[PDB]
């Protein structure tokens, strides 16, 4: 089941992630079932 | 389904007779391990495969 969680904040740090406590809150689990090994993320343009 | 390949896959937010399964009569032919068929309808259920 892919669960999926998030946080949202303003930073100051540009190059890396921030020192400090964070903790993300479930966005949603899906039933799918899926053989997971590999990904990649995308980017979207005219 | 094939024996090594299944049919595995989540019932979900659904209600149903689940006394069926046993009180239909060609149904007779079965077993439960754990849990038993007569309280099936008042046990709140989470989530089912098969």
């Amino acid at each position: 089941y892919f669960k999926i969680y998030s946080k949202h904040t303003p930073i100051n740090l540009v190059r890396d992630l921030p020192q400090g406590f964070s903790a993300l809150e479930p966005l949603v689990d899906l039933p799918i079932g899926i053989n997971i090994t590999r990904f990649q993320t995308l980017l979207a343009l005219h | 389904a094939s024996v090594y390949a299944w049919n595995r896959k989540r019932i979900s937010n659904c209600v149903a007779d689940y006394s069926v399964l046993y009180n239909s009569a060609s149904f007779s032919t079965f077993k439960c391990y754990g849990v038993s068929p007569t309280k099936l309808n008042d046990l709140c259920f989470t989530n089912v495969y098969a």
